[PDB]
DNA sequence: ACGAGC
DNA sequence: AGCGCGT
């Protein structure tokens, strides 16, 4: 969940 | 929801 | 270097 | 109760 590099 | 932003449910 | 969403 | 990642 947190979209630091995906951000799912 | 999603598993994904499961489901919304399951 | 990071946890979100019925 | 129920889970996914890439720059
Ligand atoms: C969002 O909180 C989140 C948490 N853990 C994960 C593990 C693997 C892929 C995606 C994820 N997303
Ligand atoms: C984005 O592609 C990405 C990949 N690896 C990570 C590791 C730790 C924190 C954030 C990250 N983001
Ligand atoms: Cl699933
Ligand atoms: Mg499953």
């Amino acid at each position: 969940x947190a979209x630091v590099x995906a951000x799912v | 929801t999603x598993p994904g932003v499961t489901x919304p449910g399951v």
